């Protein structure tokens, strides 16, 4: 109740990223002080990419690609059994044989990605080896 | 039945290797699971104890004895697809192989089958909004099945896109009738159902007829259709339509309580527009696929128009023609699947590619199908006769009773466009018929040994090989009967549709 | 004839050295591989080559040890040069250079006479 | 509390797009697919402690510990939420999103000056 | 019509943009010959139904 | 061991036809990424004008 | 099943980080002993009369 | 689809040909290159590589040797032309 | 003071040695960043190679202002051992500007402290903002 | 090509398409608007798809990176993550030291040899120093070959120190790091007292070694010598058990010994494929 000291807290955090920002702005040095060569946008040695040095020029597997679409359904079974942490006495009994049904289904998910190894980066491209047989006529 | 196993073979199907042999009788416990539902279903289901309609899970769900038959319909055309993968359909491996690579294919079906199922009983608009995507994703899923392909997976973005639209439609509607009652069981709202905006249904309707193809959002059904396999066509074009028809017919039962004449004006602009664009349509066209899914777009307008209606008649009416056109469709897609193995090969003009997801793509890969296999063609040719409405096939009855109870109504103009564009579709029923016979004379005295029929090789040449499976020989044998000879159980049959009842009473 | 000799196999236990599992039945190979050399000099490199009177002075002496001696250690001890599964590759890449050996006509004279200041290392004859 | 951590997940994923790429989207995909998977297990974590006192205020859970403190009964969770809290604020041994011997910098190669501070 | 003459400059070099676009894209003419049109049906039709007296 | 991008096996060639036609193709690769020379390596010098610099190298 | 650590010795080791407990611990002990810092330019290293610097 | 005819890729030759020292101004189909235009190895190879940059069509090492006539090459890009695959943006929104 | 790890060649070895217990640059502040948006020196310490002299000209002109580079030992001053090498840059000088030159092969790990010592001695006398007040 | 590149199912005979308003060429100049029409299967694999050669993400491993022990530009071609190929680019520090003994005498060119290792010195001024007594065909008496043997050992402390802490470090271990350099800055003490400078001692010249040992250095070495026991203990303590040092290097960079033998590996990249060979 009363959240009037949360929002002043609110706002002030606000203010104060706006001095993260200026402060910059007004504490450095200008360009002509240290060597006067060039702005920031003039200096496009300066201003470009860093590529240890020497110039250059995500094609993701699909297991990280396949883990990042699995985490919206396991977040929300997560997300969804908040009701029944504020409502446990309640609900007595019959919540909790109804919230452990609400996971065997979900179980059931997690087996079938265990079993096909879905998750597994997976090292196919490469790492082949034969044995050498000989063939003689 | 469906729960309790579809885990089992959830679990079970990544336990066992990857193997073709192992997918297919895995497939085949799915014909087996679907067939005990149908069983238990029937058991405890009966038409006389559903009369009055008994409301169950907290009044979720109410079934009575109309959505109870849809049920029933339901899972025995799934039985008669499942076969079409359990079995084999051509023999040939180059072209079966497509439907024992996908462990997850039957899997995917029962989720389905779950969804379709409890469709029509939705009794609230909180389990309504849940229901519809259960089936809906199963949707998406199934057309993107085979990912290799590069057009199945974009025919499921396009299915995917358009069908959250739909989705947000239907719930956008549900959230504005909550907004003015502020209740969500349907038999709590039926009590004002003379003071909330009757329009809010129909904003709810409009979010069902982009589900199932209707004009003006047409355009994206034909083009899901032709894209996708054939294996998959033939489930995505009729199955979501016997779900959703159904609800349609029970919101409409609602509806027809104020009887709202403006209402009906709207819909019957798009009942008018369909049967043209359904029509016209499909006159100019080369695909085969491009073609049913044009007649399915028709034959989706004239059960609208007995829906609309909404009488006594209208019951008899779409009861029927939902149980023929089903069948018939599942007769035409199963005689496409076989009928792949007579096409020829070359030893070019025009570059056609045919691709294996689709063997038979184009209508003029019919040619001389009476030479190859007369009676085949004269199942097929029974199969398009029933569509354009030749008596006394079931096709006939079909556009009868929907003109009984259109014109019952009223419905004299649609009626009479009704009979219009079952003219104009004539036309593009009898290219079929034209392709597969009209040249068999000049045809008569042909050497062909480049069939894809040939490629097999001749194991004993004493021993009588058949052609084809005897399974699905055998599906396309008792449904073109059924269609050929109902003259014989119309009448007994009409008279199971008069006990269907929808809180009709006395 | 069409045959196919295990040179070395892809799978089962280690034999210390990587990469080099340990050959299901050696012996019977090794001696079968070793007899086949023999064949293989009588057939293509001629008598006065000097290495097919090499050849012979260890294969016949190396693949007799082996019939003799029915224990895997006793096979390597008295040959002694390493295990079992090396000998199988000593064996098979000393065939290969016999049919190498007689393509180049190694027994034949100096074929590319060097120059005359050639080999003089600082202007002092080596 | 949870919400909070939500959001600066999403404004860490923010230092590696578009300014170029060279080091920063190398450690992107490779960031947001880390902290999005912990997310899961940290959050859990506290959900498990909310369900023992039945309430979501902090306040209810600190003086609920008077007699116990949930070191004693869950230490496999501390152990837990603490490997969580350790990879979501990317700290070693979990500190492949700044890996200096891979990534130079990690995100923060370009970061220079008050971006650095921030 | 402005409406969609701000989606041709949103994209351009996209050909499926401007192809769909070019289905809704009215003449100038057509901006009138419809309002004149359903204007004039309209009229014609009430004034006609008053002399018929439906 | 693989070996990198745009490599040939370094050959004694014994033929005094077949290096006229190895020659010609190679001058042929060059031009064909005079676009991408002025890309790679943010040269001031328009396309035409490292073609015209390439023709002056094979010319010479 | 040649494995002389039964199946719930292993996994206590497992799972309740026993090697990294052991491995914090010993690096705990070097907090409490003196550090080998020198203080430049107050103290200098040591240096030999062999040292080779300025000519 | 390939959008070049043969008639396109023969009016836009020209003016390519007309940006290069040819000893006559008149080039059609029945126009060598090395005779009419008195081409040398290294004067051919900036043409052949010029239409490379306009009709956007490789010439192998096959042909390299191979070429003597302005319509083989004309008739040879509308037998290699292919459209760009375009990203998942342009194709389908 | 955030040098730059640019170790190149033996007088590297003592630019670590720094870091090690006996000397911990890390009590004087010295925490070196890798790259060289984080870094405002840069020691160059080893030989200059001329195939490394463009890199090294790259690396230095992105290091944000104010910036100070120290040549550590003989081959970054002059050339040192391969002063006639024809492929040694012979003095670091030749490349990027120099603000402190410790002597050394190498320098031991007292001498590079003796030329930060003397460096951070300069920078505080640096008056900046009083130049502009006075000689602006 | 170099800029772009570009079956199963029956090449099926189709001709004659048909629709019900006519033939497909009555319609042909009209149909390419319609886009259901077309007669050119996406799903084909025979379908000419015309796509330019986007090359993979080449990251450069290049001299500005902590890992590099120097300058290398390690062009590194990788998709995803996996690595397809390495091309290392060396002599980023080429100072030309084959070229500059040429013009120096025997003496003069020992101070080259310290400067190619920067932590193995007296081995690396070994072995020209074992070069030029065998070619003198002169031999180091007892004492001048036991210096040797001692700071053979040292050297090798030195240098695995070096490599196996930042083999560590680079892992990301940092305090064996630091554990191990104490004993190095204690360790180069004794190259200190003996040649006079840290790190670059031109000690062990051709002809024996440079000067005599100082009196109490034995001392002084042995008594580090039982110090130094427990700081290997400790450095086993944080990487040799610990789980994750293990799942780290276990299985990675797998080098056969007959592969081995073929590039030529020596040293502990010879011996850790299993060959029991050793040049001592
Ligand atoms: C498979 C065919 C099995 C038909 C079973 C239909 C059925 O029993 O349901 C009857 C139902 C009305 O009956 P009800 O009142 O609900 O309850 C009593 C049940 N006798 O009536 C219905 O609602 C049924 C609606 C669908 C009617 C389909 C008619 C049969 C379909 C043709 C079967 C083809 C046989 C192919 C066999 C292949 C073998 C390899
Ligand atoms: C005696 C018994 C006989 C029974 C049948 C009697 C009625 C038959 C009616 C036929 C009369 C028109 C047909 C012939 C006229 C030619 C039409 C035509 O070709 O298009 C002309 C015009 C564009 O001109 P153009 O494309 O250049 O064609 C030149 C051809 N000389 O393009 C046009 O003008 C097209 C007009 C726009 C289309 C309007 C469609 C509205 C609906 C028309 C009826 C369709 C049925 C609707 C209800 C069923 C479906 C719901
Ligand atoms: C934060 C809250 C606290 C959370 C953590 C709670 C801590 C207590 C954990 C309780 C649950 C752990 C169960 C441990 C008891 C059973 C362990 C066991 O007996 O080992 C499994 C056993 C394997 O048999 P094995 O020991 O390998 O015999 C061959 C030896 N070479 O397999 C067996 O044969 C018996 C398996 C029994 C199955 C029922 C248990
Ligand atoms: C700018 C205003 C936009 C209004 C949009 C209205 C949306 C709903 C339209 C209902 C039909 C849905 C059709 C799908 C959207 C229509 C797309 C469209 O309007 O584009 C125009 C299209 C292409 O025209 P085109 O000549 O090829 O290109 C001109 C370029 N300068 O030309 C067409 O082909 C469109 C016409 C499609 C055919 C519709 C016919 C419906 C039935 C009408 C007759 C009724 C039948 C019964 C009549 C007797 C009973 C009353
Ligand atoms: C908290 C940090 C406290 C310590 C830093 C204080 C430095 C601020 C004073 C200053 O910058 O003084 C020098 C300045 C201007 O001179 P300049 O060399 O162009 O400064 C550049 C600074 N800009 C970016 C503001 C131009 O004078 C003033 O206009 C003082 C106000
Ligand atoms: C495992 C470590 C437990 C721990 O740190 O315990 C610290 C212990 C025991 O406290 P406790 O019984 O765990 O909880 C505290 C329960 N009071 C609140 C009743 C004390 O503190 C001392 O009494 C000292
Ligand atoms: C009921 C019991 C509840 C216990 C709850 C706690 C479980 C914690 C995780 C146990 C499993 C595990 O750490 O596993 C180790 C995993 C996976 O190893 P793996 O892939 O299987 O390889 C091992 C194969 N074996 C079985 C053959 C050996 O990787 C690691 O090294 C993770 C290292 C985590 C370091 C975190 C440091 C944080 C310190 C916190 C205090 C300062
Ligand atoms: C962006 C950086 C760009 C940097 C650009 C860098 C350009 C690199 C220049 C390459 C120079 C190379 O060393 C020498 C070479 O080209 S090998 C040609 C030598 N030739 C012969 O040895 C006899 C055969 N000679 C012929 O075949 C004809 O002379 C000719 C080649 C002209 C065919 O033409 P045709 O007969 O008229
Ligand atoms: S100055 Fe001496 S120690 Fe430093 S890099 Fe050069 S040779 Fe090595």
């Amino acid at each position: 109740m009363l959240q009037d000291l949360f929002n002043n807290y609110v706002i002030l955090v606000g203010i104060l990223g706006l001095i993260f920002l200026g402060v910059n702005y007004f504490i450095v040095e200008s360009p002509r002080m240290d060597e006067n060569n060039g702005n920031i946008s003039d200096y496009i040695e300066k201003s470009g990419p860093f590529e240890c040095g020497f110039s250059s020029f995500n094609p993701i597997p699909i297991a990280f690609i396949l883990v990042a679409l699995l985490f919206l359904p396991f977040d929300l079974e997560v997300s969804s059994m908040l009701p029944y942490i504020v409502s446990i006495y309640s609900v007595g009994i019959y919540g909790l044989i109804i919230f452990i049904l609400f996971l065997l289904i979900l179980i059931v998910g997690f087996i079938y990605e265990f079993n096909t190894k879905s998750l597994s980066i997976t090292t196919i491209l490469h790492k082949k080896n034969k044995a050498l047989v000989k063939n003689l006529y | 039945m469906l729960f309790t196993s579809l885990l089992l073979i959830i679990v079970y199907g990544s336990l066992v290797n990857k193997s073709h042999l192992l997918t297919k009788l895995i497939n085949r416990l799915g014909l087996i699971i679907i067939i005990y539902t149908l069983l238990i279903h029937l058991n405890i289901n009966t038409l006389e104890n559903l009369s009055i309609g008994i409301n169950m899970f907290n009044n979720l769900l109410l079934i009575n004895s109309f959505n109870n038959t849809i049920i029933e319909l339901i899972l025995i055309i799934c039985i008669l697809y499942v076969l079409l993968i359990s079995f084999n359909i051509t023999g040939l491996s180059i072209i079966d192989n497509l439907n024992y690579s996908k462990r997850t294919f039957i899997v995917i079906v029962l989720f389905n089958i779950i969804g379709l199922t409890l469709l029509p009983l939705v009794n609230d608009i909180m389990i309504l909004f849940i229901i519809i995507e259960l089936q809906s994703y199963s949707l998406y899923l199934l057309t993107a099945i085979f990912n290799e392909s590069h057009n199945s997976t974009k025919s499921a973005l396009y299915y995917f896109i358009v069908g959250s639209i739909a989705s947000f439609i239907i719930l956008d509607a549900t959230v504005s009738i909550y907004d003015d009652l502020g209740l969500t069981n349907i038999q709590y709202i039926l009590m004002y159902i003379d003071k909330l905006e009757i329009f809010d249904l129909l904003c709810l309707l409009f979010g069902l007829f982009i589900k199932i193809g209707l004009a003006p959002f047409y355009s994206y059904s034909i083009t899901i259709y032709s894209l996708s396999p054939t294996i998959i066509t033939n489930y995505i074009s009729l199955m979501p339509k016997l779900s959703i028809l159904t609800l349609i017919y029970i919101i409409m039962h609602y509806i027809n309580i104020v009887n709202n004449t403006d209402l009906n004006y709207v819909i019957s602009f798009l009942i008018l527009i369909s049967m043209f664009i359904g029509s016209f349509g499909g006159l100019n066209v080369i695909r085969i696929k491009t073609l049913l899914a044009y007649s399915s777009l028709l034959n989706v307008s004239y059960m609208l128009l007995a829906i609309l209606s909404n009488s006594n008649e209208s019951i008899i009416a779409y009861i029927y023609y939902i149980i023929q056109y089903s069948l018939t469709h599942i007769n035409i897609f199963s005689i496409i699947l076989v009928i792949s193995i007579y096409l020829p090969i070359m030893n070019n003009m025009l570059n056609v590619m045919i691709t294996k997801y689709s063997p038979i793509e184009y209508i003029n890969q019919l040619k001389n199908l009476f030479i190859n296999n007369i009676f085949i063609a004269i199942a097929l040719c029974i199969s398009i006769f029933s569509l354009i409405g030749i008596p006394p096939l079931t096709g006939f009855y079909g556009k009868y009773l929907v003109l009984i109870s259109g014109l019952n109504n009223g419905y004299v103009l649609l009626s009479i466009v009704l009979i219009i564009a079952s003219s104009i579709s004539t036309v593009y029923y009898a290219t079929i018929l034209k392709v597969l016979s009209f040249d068999t004379l000049s045809f008569k005295d042909i050497i062909s040994n480049n069939l894809i029929i040939n490629t097999s090789p001749e194991n004993n040449n004493n021993e009588i090989k058949p052609e084809i499976s005897n399974v699905i020989s055998y599906v396309i044998s008792s449904l073109t009967l059924i269609i050929l000879l109902i003259i014989i159980q119309y009448e007994n049959i009409v008279k199971g549709a008069y006990l269907v009842l929808l809180y009709n009473w006395v | 004839q069409a045959q196919e000799i295990l040179i070395k196999a892809n799978k089962g236990n280690p034999t210390g050295l990587t990469g080099l599992f340990q050959h299901p039945s050696p012996r019977p190979t090794l001696i079968t591989l070793y007899k086949a050399t023999l064949k293989n000099l009588e057939e293509k490199i001629p008598k006065e080559s000097v290495y097919r009177t090499a050849v012979e002075a260890f294969t016949k002496e190396r693949l007799s040890i082996v019939e003799n001696n029915e224990i895997i250690e006793d096979i390597e001890k008295k040959i002694g040069s390493g295990l079992v599964e090396e000998l199988i590759v000593q064996a098979n890449e000393e065939y290969d250079l016999i049919d190498k050996m007689a393509e180049w006509k190694a027994w034949e004279e100096l074929e590319e006479k060097p120059l005359d200041d050639q080999w003089t290392y600082f202007g002092k004859k080596l | 509390l949870l919400a909070s951590g939500s959001i600066g997940v999403f404004g860490t994923v923010i230092v590696g797009w578009m300014s170029n790429s060279k080091y920063t989207v190398l450690a992107t995909v490779r960031t947001t697919a880390q902290l999005i998977s912990y997310e899961l297990v940290l959050t859990t974590v506290v959900f498990i402690i909310a369900l023992i006192v039945s309430s979501l205020n902090i306040n209810v859970i600190i003086e609920s510990q008077y007699n116990i403190w949930y070191i004693i009964p869950f230490f496999p969770l501390c152990l837990i939420f603490f490997i969580s809290a350790l990879a979501e604020t990317a700290r070693p041994p979990f500190d492949n999103v700044e890996a200096e011997s891979e990534l130079v910098s990690g995100h923060m190669t370009e970061l220079s000056a008050s971006p650095f501070v921030i | 019509h402005f409406r969609r003459l701000m989606q041709y400059k949103k994209g351009s070099a996209r050909p499926g943009l401007a192809k769909y676009l070019n289905l809704f894209s009215l003449s100038k003419s057509q901006l009138i010959g419809f309002p004149v049109a359903l204007g004039a049906f309209s009229f014609l039709s009430h004034s006609f139904a008053n002399l018929q007296e439906g | 061991t693989n070996p990198t991008a745009f490599a040939q096996t370094t050959r004694y060639v014994k033929d005094s036809t077949e290096m006229r036609t190895l020659v010609l193709n190679l001058y042929r690769r060059y031009l064909r990424h005079s676009r991408g020379f002025v890309n790679n390596y943010n040269l001031d010098i328009p396309a035409s004008q490292v073609r015209t610099k390439i023709r002056q190298e094979f010319e010479r | 099943e040649e494995s002389s650590e039964s199946a719930l010795s292993k996994a206590t080791k497992w799972y309740l980080l026993s090697e990294i407990f052991r491995g914090l611990y010993i690096t705990l002990e070097m907090y409490f002993r003196a550090p080998y810092t020198i203080y430049y330019p107050f103290e200098k290293g040591p240096v030999s009369p062999r040292f080779r610097g300025e000519h | 689809a390939s959008t070049l005819t043969k008639e396109d890729v023969l009016t836009r030759s020209v003016s390519v040909l007309r940006g290069f020292e040819v000893k006559t101004k008149d080039i059609d189909l029945q126009t060598t290159f090395v005779q009419d235009l008195g081409m040398d190895s290294l004067d051919l190879n900036d043409a052949l590589v010029a239409l490379e940059e306009e009709f956007d069509v490789v010439f192998d090492d096959k042909t390299a040797n191979e070429i003597k006539t302005v319509g083989e090459v004309v008739d040879f890009v509308l037998a290699n032309y292919l459209p760009t695959e375009q990203s998942i943006n342009h194709t389908i929104r | 003071f955030w040098p730059m790890t640019f170790g190149l060649a033996c007088c590297a070895v003592e630019m670590m040695h720094v870091s090690a217990p006996r000397y911990d640059q890390d009590r004087l502040g010295i925490i070196f960043r890798a790259s060289p948006r984080q870094s405002d020196i840069m020691i160059v310490a080893g030989t200059v190679t001329n195939k490394m002299a463009p890199a090294l000209r790259q690396v230095y002109d992105q290091m944000p202002y104010p910036r100070w580079v120290i040549s550590m030992g003989s081959c970054a001053n002059g050339g040192g051992y391969y002063h006639y090498s024809y492929s040694v840059v012979r003095g670091v000088d030749r490349i990027v500007p120099v603000d402190i030159y410790v002597p050394g092969c190498p320098p031991t790990s007292e001498a590079l402290m003796y030329g930060v010592f003397q460096l951070q001695k300069k920078m505080m006398d640096g008056q900046t903002h009083r130049m502009w007040y006075r000689s602006y | 090509n170099d800029f772009y590149d570009v079956n199963d199912f029956f090449p099926v005979q189709v001709d004659g398409i048909e629709s019900s308003l006519g033939k497909y060429e009555e319609f042909a100049k009209d149909a390419h608007e319609w886009e259901s029409w077309n007669l050119q299967n996406e799903d084909h694999p025979e379908y000419p798809v015309k796509r330019t050669k986007i090359r993979h993400f080449t990251l450069n491993f290049g001299p500005q990176h902590p890992a590099a022990h120097g300058v290398l530009r390690l062009i590194l071609e990788l998709h995803g993550e996996e690595i397809l190929r390495s091309d290392p680019h060396v002599g980023l520090l080429h100072r030309g030291t084959e070229k500059l003994i040429e013009s120096k005498t025997y003496m003069q060119a020992l101070p080259y040899f310290d400067r190619l290792d920067y932590v193995s010195m007296m081995t690396n001024e070994q072995v020209f120093s074992l070069a030029v007594e065998k070619l003198l065909n002169l031999e180091v008496p007892e004492r001048g070959q036991y210096i040797r043997t001692l700071f053979g050992e040292i050297t090798r402390v030195l240098n695995h120190l070096m490599s196996v802490l930042s083999h560590a470090m680079d892992v990301g271990a940092l305090t064996p790091f630091l554990w191990g350099f104490e004993e190095r800055e204690k360790l180069m003490e004794f190259y200190e007292r003996v040649s006079g400078a840290r790190l670059h001692s031109a000690y062990v010249r051709p002809g024996g070694v440079s000067q005599d040992l100082p009196a109490g250095l034995l001392d002084d070495i042995y008594m580090w010598a039982t110090q130094f026991g427990d700081r290997l203990d400790e450095t086993e303590e944080l990487l040799t058990d610990s789980r994750i040092w293990k799942q780290r290097t276990i299985g990675i960079g797998e080098v056969t010994a007959e592969d081995a033998l073929n590039y030529g590996l020596s040293g502990v990249m010879l011996r850790g494929s299993g060959v029991p060979f050793d040049i001592r």
